RNA sequence: UGCGAAAGCAGUUGAAGACAAGUGCUUGUCGUUCGUUAUAAAUGGCCUCGUCAAACGGUGGAGAGAGUCGCUAGGUGAUCGUCAGAUCUGCCUAGUCUCUAUACAGCGUGUUUAAUUGACAUGGGUUGAUGCGUA
């Protein structure tokens, strides 16, 4: 923000605002502060305003508000970029504007592809929402409806500068993953940094993984660890899954590659540090970005879906139990256990539970023709969520359509008891639900497109004391 | 600030006079790093041979863990010292076999390799651009 | 808004043998000085009070080094024959000296001229004096007599008691801690023989063996002890009876060891153990007596001391060689009107009602180029990090902050052979390195991308890409190799 | 978790009272404090015979026998080993009744006879409980009196339950205190269950409950860390302390099957949610969290056999995996022999893993919704293929395909219905049967490409497909788990240039390194020698293959002269590899006087 | 743009209208529409609140620097040259050998697992800017 000063053409700066100013306007009778409003052009998939206010004798934020700030996988509704000098990845030029509308408008009606989930992660402590947003977390009070926090984590040009013009087709590192252990001391976060273009170097993505603490009473994580590129170079870290808290008191994690490798980590004392306990080789020859991945809560057995099959891995040996091997008609999308004894598993196609004590199945259910090719692989993960005592939850999205798809959508809500016999519960929300999970309590949160996170769940002296009160 | 930066290969948690076999089996159990330089800096090949040779198996695994150290550190002494490795390989192989754990004690191994191979692609681009480059210049 | 970050140091994945906070600590006893005596020093004491001098036995001779000095104050020469030990009282006013004769002599401390106290314990050599921790009273005397005497100050002309039972020569003596009662006696016939002078005496409670000639026992702990003999040192416990750990590592005969607890290290507890092959390495106690730290000699070490706990000063590690030699390591540690006028500034607000901060705290001041950097000045920053004496690391971040930045053909624009050469002799040395070859690469494709047409019109140019040719391709034939014996490896396994 | 051989204890003593096999265990009773997880001896009460202790290694062996009078019936026996006024001594307390008319309470002290005393008991003598550590003798009598008593046998203090008929009494301790719960069954199926503390009065009542449907005469009953468990027609119902709440009932399909009155049952426990039950003369190990079957063992050479007791193991602490029980097995023959037998028993981790696919409990596609918005019979068909006549091709595939709507000959996501298990099963059985030689239905080209064909059935179908080159390509490339054994036959024995790429590509995607690594050991060293040569004479899956080769073979068996041949090819690659990649990266990638002529 | 793995495998980037400039014609544009899954460039760069000195605790290190004609392995030059070799008591690279404030980089010592203090009136004015030091 720049206050010129036109007596003397001076000019006053206050820089590394949160987003790029939208809106400035001087408050007050004697312009005491300043109301802004901030973009947050990173987030490409929606138009990410906060409103702050500064007192202009100090230029301090007064007060900044603003909503949740999901980043869903592609752009919603009428979302435009601004208009900038260029047409880049976060802008566009002022050609590119009408032709831009059109064609968003075009993807959303024809295009069948309409995925629009987002991650979200929850505290088991504390019970606050985090939202990974590029490069940055949002942690996010929904009891008070506030935010608590805007952390970076990860490097990059995130703050250090205002990117302009062929800068601004830089892309800052991208938190794809991040979990929490069960018991709430550790942070997980898994991102992936982008080369810029024209160099030797342009094609080879970074990943990285890190591990961050904190103290109950303080706010900001803390980097403890770094692995750059685990399980290899330019090799995806497709799913995290914290581990359950009788193995190493849920000081563990495990990672799971494209390419059916497994890795477990742990927080070693002795080091002080999380170090590589055990491995699994991805040597096969085979790449899928659809894998799965899931823990007994005992601990001893873990459950490996990869493309159409599901391995049962003893932990102890961190391989294959000594049947093993489910095939399945067509993808793993989601493996999740409502309890040790029923294993729920998702394919492309259909719904499963399985019995491992019997190792058959007892109920299926046709997905297909609500998820055919909506999703890319592993959002149904994330769409699918699962309690530890009543049961778990789908959330079907469909468009409504009168006389060609339309943009407006309509989402339902099954609740499913164990095995998924019987629904217990059967709702509709008039939106696009973008994610749901289930709070660590008994009740599950849901996010909505429009940003709304919802849930689902079980005398004279009377005359006197007036009168000198309006004194 | 102060956190530890690593990689995901790091898998450490998971017949003739001269030899200097009697100098080199001293130096690698007490650990005497000084002892065991003026071991290394012999480079007559005929010497490693016997001396890793004559050298008892346990003690090999040792023997492997302190080059990859040393070549880790010092990337100079790759050269010299990879003819030390690659006898111990040879000549201890059936023991390196039948032995409980390889990547936890030859880790340092592991990741030294590692980090070189991996810059083999990116270093033959530049070597093919050097050589367009140098071509050019010189037929002109 | 927000404070500008820091530019962030470049760090690459960790290498082996990185240092510990143990080494860190230990390295610091750097200033080496290195005395000659006429024969082999074969004891080191320290006094356990302020100023910690320490006294080293050689020859018929008892020297006393000053701490801060590190230079001798006080000499003992009054004996005939060879001097066998320089204890010195927990106090730290007397000091018990033996000798060959076998009178052991008792002497005040920093007074040579006086003796307190003359004892004839033997007519054997007289090889260990030590004063009784808890009771000052009581004197303790082994000799080569095989009898390990109790002596008391006040009564000089017969011992207190007299502890038997040792088949060979008793060079080592030690009182436990927490129990005055106790005493241990290891003898070169392999076995530690624990007596209780509160009994009869005379006979051990029992006997620990060594199976190897013990050349020092020492009390860690107040349940533990532990004894070199031989080519390792063994951790017993008292309760028990029976060695916790044993470590070997030594290549000769261990001959001393000292123990020091509750020093502002890293590690609570240190062991330090001389080799008799030239090394003094250090073992933690808290980590089953694992190595961390070790020093070589020029020949083989009889003793070594440390500092004691509360040394309150420079800290000393004294290792003695058999050459005569001793070898010293120290880790060392306006007018009245104008005032009156000026005199608020030391008041901190501890009466008053409410106090309010707002200094920022003083950040660490920024280098060159992060300040080009901030300040957008990308060529600058780029001439900056190709400067005389400015680190390899250093220099790798401001190359990777520029292509983060996304700045690395607009570094090289307005840039001729004369300004090309730095970039480019770095280029020919940071090749060689695995951290920096990628980042190498990429700037070195720009350049020829962008300076093909100056390289032909430019010699001095062109052999800056022959040796760099040169060295790329022998770069290929070490990653080559090392992908080679990856393969091998992979077959072993 | 496994079960042992029994080994022989003792044979019982031939009396008219053990001669009833089914009431043959009341008459036996087994000391509490000697029989544990680490005690080597075992007291045992024999009615009519002695009281004897025995230790079980290293070989079974009598060590003290206290005889009794073939009239007397043992009710309640038990031993334990502390100090007494200090010398260590042992003392026997053992409950007789004769004939109804009197009971007989004895306590024996031994040193490690120094005293012995009896006095008559008023009641039944149900349980004796031994507190060294006080020097007092406990007993539950069955008329409701809890009566305890000095080394001496004088009476100390009594306390009434105030219910009479007791039929269950078991001791057990918790956090350092000792107490006692007690069962009396009531009339209508109704039992008071009485929780007491042992501790002005020593006893203390905790809790006191009716229980309704309770029935004891066709009910086994044990306890074991704060759990009840009852067996009834072949249910276990699983009841809570301290308020013996029903917490959960567990079905036993293979005791329903039994005739009431001829299979004889013994139910004890062994572990946390692990019970110990007999049929006969088989014994079965269970985990009652899991209801699964953790091991089962059958005594041919007994007709039944009787549990007694098992020293059980709190596997949550203890890091022991094994134990043992006693029981009594009777012989078949015409004079039956009934023996003790002690049996060594390993119950395992206590994780999901022992349990996983031992059930002891033996789809069609459903809608996700009963009822303006953008989209994205099994057995009738195979009677209408069995009833068709061999080698009918047409009608064969006509059926198939007509009936299920399938409109391609490959498996598409269309047909999702169509993934029954069974169904696919009996087709395939079905072309089998109706088609050999060198005709088959494309029904069965569907199948291959079917996701979900049938394991059983992939064994040997290469070498059924062999004759038919279409169809053994179409098996290699979409077949689902063709095992590795058969694809490397088929790697190493087909000569076809183009079926080895495939087969290659095949073998690497679906199986690990490790795992293809072990049977390329087993194959003859001349089949890979000849590999090896095809290679000398996509191409990196077969240079990867052979690498897996090379480490297959080993270092000892490659033989000098083929490695010579092997090394200049490979080095021939390694330069054609070089030449190619360096293509590769280039396909990426004024004077101050001049004479010039001007144009005009 | 679609699919997929990240590698890649297929496929697009059209027409109308209006305006400006140059000469009805040519070119370029679009805060205009229809249809298809579908270079940049107006001299224009980010504030201030406290600096300096000396310590301490973890985290990294290619160590920061100086010698040793002491060893080991290479590469290579001037002149002469009977091609065998000579003088420069040749040079350079790497390792080893000796040594020092770990001498090098970074984060913190508002409470943290751990770890700090001290100096200054944070002003105004005059002179020197051909400043000061060095070759």
């Amino acid at each position: 923000m720049s206050l010129w000063q036109l007596e003397t053409n001076s000019q006053q700066f206050l820089p590394r605002l949160n987003g790029i100013i939208i809106d400035c306007q001087v408050l007050g009778p004697q312009g005491n502060y300043y109301s802004l409003i901030l973009q947050m052009t990173e987030n490409n998939s929606n138009s990410d305003y906060q409103f702050l206010l500064l007192n202009a004798s100090d230029l301090t934020s007064k007060l900044s508000i603003n909503g949740p700030l999901p980043v869903f996988n592609s752009t919603i509704k009428h979302i435009q970029q601004p208009i900038s000098a260029m047409n880049t990845k976060n802008s566009n030029s002022i050609t590119s504007l009408n032709h831009s509308k059109k064609k968003q408008s075009r993807k959303l009606i024809k295009s069948r592809r309409q995925d629009f989930t987002t991650n979200v992660e929850i505290n088991p402590i504390n019970k606050n929402l985090y939202f990974p947003h590029i490069s940055a977390v949002q942690i996010f009070d929904f009891y008070k409806n506030e935010q608590v926090n805007y952390q970076y984590l990860t490097s990059g040009v995130n703050n250090s500068m205002g990117k302009v013009r062929f800068e601004l087709n830089l892309q800052d590192p991208i938190i794809t993953d991040l979990k929490f252990t069960k018991d709430g001391q550790w942070m997980i976060t898994y991102e992936i940094e982008y080369p810029p273009n024209d160099l030797l170097s342009s094609k080879d993505l970074t990943h990285i993984l890190k591990f961050w603490t904190k103290n109950d009473n303080e706010t900001n994580w803390n980097l403890k660890t770094k692995v750059i590129n685990p399980h290899g170079i330019s090799v995806p870290i497709t799913k995290i899954l914290p581990s359950p808290r009788s193995v190493n008191n849920s000081q563990g994690c495990l990672t799971a590659d494209n390419n059916g490798g497994l890795k477990f980590w742990s927080f070693d004392s002795h080091e002080s540090n999380w170090c590589l306990k055990k491995i699994s080789l991805p040597n096969f020859n085979h790449f899928s970005n659809s894998v799965s991945l899931a823990w007994s809560q005992d601990g001893s057995l873990i459950f490996h879906g990869f493309d159409d099959k599901l391995q049962i891995l003893d932990f102890d040996t961190f391989k294959k139990f000594e049947v093993s091997e489910f095939t399945l008609d067509s993808e793993i999308q989601t493996v999740k256990l409502i309890n040790d004894t029923n294993l729920i598993v998702a394919t492309r196609t259909t719904l499963n539970a399985i019995n491992l004590l019997r190792g058959q199945v007892i109920n299926s259910f046709d997905l297909y023709p609500f998820v055919n090719g909506v999703y890319k692989n592993g959002h149904m993960d994330r769409l699918i969520t699962c309690d530890e005592r009543t049961g778990n939850i789908a959330l079907v999205i469909n468009q409504q359509l009168t006389d060609v798809p339309t943009i407006n959508y309509k989402s339902r809500i099954i609740i499913f008891d164990s095995d998924l016999s019987t629904k217990l519960g059967n709702f509709t929300h008039h939106e696009y639900i973008s994610w749901i999970g289930w709070n660590y309590d008994t009740d599950f949160i849901f996010l909505d497109i429009e940003s709304t996170l919802g849930v689902v769940g079980t005398s004279n002296s009377d005359i006197f004391a007036e009168q000198l009160h309006k004194l | 600030g102060n956190a530890r930066v690593t990689s995901g290969d790091n898998f450490k948690h998971v017949t003739t006079t001269g030899t200097v076999t009697v100098i080199l089996s001293q130096a690698l159990q007490s650990n005497d790093h000084s002892l065991l330089e003026t071991v290394l800096n012999n480079r007559d090949e005929r010497v490693i041979r016997d001396t890793i040779f004559r050298l008892k198996p346990a003690l090999a695994v040792i023997l492997l863990e302190r080059l990859a150290e040393r070549i880790a550190r010092q990337t100079h002494r790759q050269g010299p010292l990879n003819v030390w490795v690659k006898w111990c390989l040879i000549i201890h192989g059936g023991y390196l076999v039948s032995i409980p754990n390889l990547m936890s004690t030859l880790s340092s191994l592991h990741s030294t390799l590692k980090r070189r191979s991996d810059l083999l692609p990116r270093l033959l681009a530049l070597d093919a651009r050097l050589d367009c480059t140098i071509n050019k210049f010189k037929t002109l | 808004s927000t404070a500008r970050p820091r530019i962030i140091t470049s760090k690459a994945p960790l290498l082996p043998q990185q240092t510990t906070p143990e080494q860190r600590y230990w390295r610091q006893y750097t200033s080496a000085q290195l005395v000659k005596e006429h024969n082999s020093v074969t004891h080191i004491s320290f006094n356990p009070q302020h100023p910690h001098d320490f006294a080293v036995t050689s020859s018929t001779r008892v020297q006393i080094f000053s701490s801060r000095t590190r230079q001798v104050i006080k000499t003992f020469s009054r004996f005939k024959d060879v001097v066998y030990s320089a204890s010195f009282r927990s106090d730290g006013k007397l000091l018990c000296a033996g000798d060959a004769t076998g009178l052991v002599s008792v002497y005040d401390s920093y007074n040579p001229r006086t003796i307190l106290l003359s004892i004839n314990a033997s007519t054997h050599p007289t090889h260990v004096t030590k004063f009784h921790t808890q009771d000052n009273k009581i004197l303790a005397t082994a000799s080569d007599d095989r009898v390990t005497r109790l002596w008391d100050i006040s009564n000089a002309y017969e011992p207190q008691l007299e502890l038997t039972g040792a088949t060979d020569y008793v060079r080592t003596l030690s009182f436990i801690p927490a129990a005055p009662h106790l005493v241990a006696t290891g003898s070169y016939d392999g076995l530690i023989r624990l007596y209780d002078t509160r009994s009869s005496g005379s006979t051990p409670i029992y006997s620990l063996n060594h199976d190897q000639p013990v050349e020092n026992v020492i009390a860690v702990s107040p349940t533990q002890i532990v004894s070199c003999g031989g080519n390792n040192f063994k951790v017993w416990d008292l309760t028990s009876n029976k060695k916790l750990y044993e470590r070997g590592n030594f290549n000769k005969a261990v001959t001393c060891l000292d123990y020091v607890e509750n020093f502002d290290s890293p590690m609570q507890s240190a062991l330090i153990a001389s080799s008799l092959d030239g090394h003094v390495k250090v073992f933690d106690p808290l980590d089953n007596f694992q190595v961390k730290f070790g020093w070589k000699f020029s020949g083989p070490v009889l003793s070594c001391a440390v500092s004691p706990s509360t040394a309150q000063g420079n800290r000393h590690l004294v290792a003695g060689l058999s050459s005569g030699l001793l070898a010293i390591r120290t880790k060392k540690k306006k007018s009245n009107n104008f005032q009156r006028m000026m005199r608020g500034s030391e008041y901190q607000g501890d009466q008053e009602h409410i106090i309010h901060n707002d200094k920022v705290r003083s950040q660490r001041r920024m280098r060159a180029f992060e300040r080009n950097i901030n300040q957008f000045k990308w060529s600058e920053a780029l001439d900056n990090a190709f400067v005389p004496g400015m680190a390899k690391e250093l220099t790798l971040t401001v190359l990777q902050e520029l292509r983060k930045r996304g700045k690395v053909r607009v570094a090289l624009y307005g840039r001729d052979e004369s300004t090309l050469e730095p970039l480019l002799n770095w280029c020919l040395k940071g090749i060689e390195d695995v951290r920096s070859a990628s980042i190498v690469a990429d700037w070195v494709a720009v350049v020829l991308e962008l300076y093909g047409n100056t390289l032909e019109s430019s010699p001095v140019l062109q052999e800056l890409m022959i040796d760099l040719k040169t060295k790329v391709r022998h770069e290929i034939h070490k990653s080559k190799e090392a992908q080679r014996i990856e393969g091998m490896l992979q077959l072993l396994t | 978790p496994s079960l042992s051989q029994p080994f022989r204890l003792a044979t019982l003593p031939k009396i008219a009272s053990l001669s009833n096999f089914s009431l043959q265990a009341d008459y036996v009773q087994v000391a509490d404090g000697t029989f544990n997880e680490s005690t080597n001896n075992i007291t045992l009460g024999i009615s009519g015979s002695s009281i004897s202790q025995y230790i079980i290694n290293p070989t079974p062996k009598l060590t003290f026998d206290y005889p009794i009078p073939s009239t007397n019936i043992i009710t309640a026996c038990n031993a334990e080993k502390g100090q007494a006024n200090k010398r260590n001594v042992e003392i026997w307390a053992f409950g007789l009744m004769v004939n109804k008319g009197n009971y007989t309470l004895n306590v024996i002290t031994k040193a490690l006879f120094l005293s012995q005393y009896k006095i008559k008991a008023k009641a039944k003598v149900m349980s004796i409980k031994i507190d060294t550590k006080n020097s007092l003798v406990i007993a539950i009598l069955q008329n409701g009196l809890i009566e305890i008593f000095d080394f001496k046998l004088t009476l100390l203090h009594s306390f009434d339950i105030s219910y009479d008929n007791l039929k269950y009494a078991k001791w057990f301790t918790e956090n350092g205190t000792e107490y006692v719960f007690v069962l009396c069954p009531l009339q209508d199926d109704k039992v008071c269950y009485k929780l007491l503390e042992l501790t002005s009065s020593p006893i203390k009542e905790l809790s006191s409950t009716i229980i309704e449907g309770f029935s004891f005469e066709n009910s086994k009953l044990c306890y074991q860390f704060g759990k009840l468990y009852k067996l009834n027609q072949g249910k276990i119902y699983i009841y809570s302390l301290p308020h013996c709440q029903l917490q959960q009932v567990i079905e036993f399909p293979m005791v329903d099957k039994l005739s009431p009155g001829d299979d004889l049952i013994s139910f004890q426990p062994v572990s946390v949610n692990r019970v110990l039950l007999t049929v006969n003369n088989v014994i079965y190990l269970l985990d009652l969290l899991h209801c699964s079957t953790l091991s089962q063992r059958e005594l041919t050479h007994v007709k039944t056999f009787q549990l007694l007791k098992s020293a059980v193991i709190n596997s949550e602490k203890s890091h022991n995996s094994k134990t043992i029980a006693i029981g009594i097995s009777t012989k078949n023959g015409p004079n039956p022999t009934s023996s003790l037998e002690i049996i060594n028993i390993d119950v395992g981790t206590n994780t999901l893993k022992d349990s996983l696919g031992k059930s002891f409990q033996v789809v069609i596609l459903k809608p996700l919704f009963d009822d303006r918005v953008k989209c994205n019979h099994c057995n009738e068909v195979i009677e209408k293929l069995s009833a068709l006549q061999d080698n009918d091709i047409t009608s064969f595939d006509d059926i198939f395909f007509k009936e299920l709507k399938i409109k391609e000959e490959h498996y598409t996501e269309k047909d999702r219905y169509i993934s029954d298990p069974g169904f696919l099963n009996k087709v395939l059985d079905l072309i089998f049967g109706k088609f050999s030689g060198n005709d088959y239905p494309k029904t069965l080209t569907f199948l291959l490409t079917h996701p979900l064909f049938p394991l059983s059935r992939t064994r040997n179908l290469l070498s059924l497909l062999r004759d038919q080159p279409r169809l053994f390509k179409q098996a290699i490339v979409t077949c689902p788990n063709l095992p590795l054994n058969e694809l490397l036959e088929e790697l190493f024995s087909i000569r076809n240039r183009e079926l080895l790429l495939d087969i290659s590509f095949r073998i690497l995607q679906d199986f690990t390194r490790d795992s293809i690594k072990q049977e390329m050991k087993k194959l003859s060293k001349l089949d890979v020698q000849n590999f090896i040569e095809f290679i000398t004479s996509q191409s990196t899956q077969l240079f990867q293959l052979l690498s897996l080769v090379l480490d297959s073979i080993g270092l000892f068996s490659l033989e000098g002269a083929l490695l010579e041949n092997l090394t200049l090819y490979i080095d021939k690659q390694v330069e054609i590899a070089e030449r190619n990649t360096e293509l590769w990266n280039l396909i990426d990638t004024l004077p101050t006087y001049t004479m010039e002529y001007l144009d005009i």
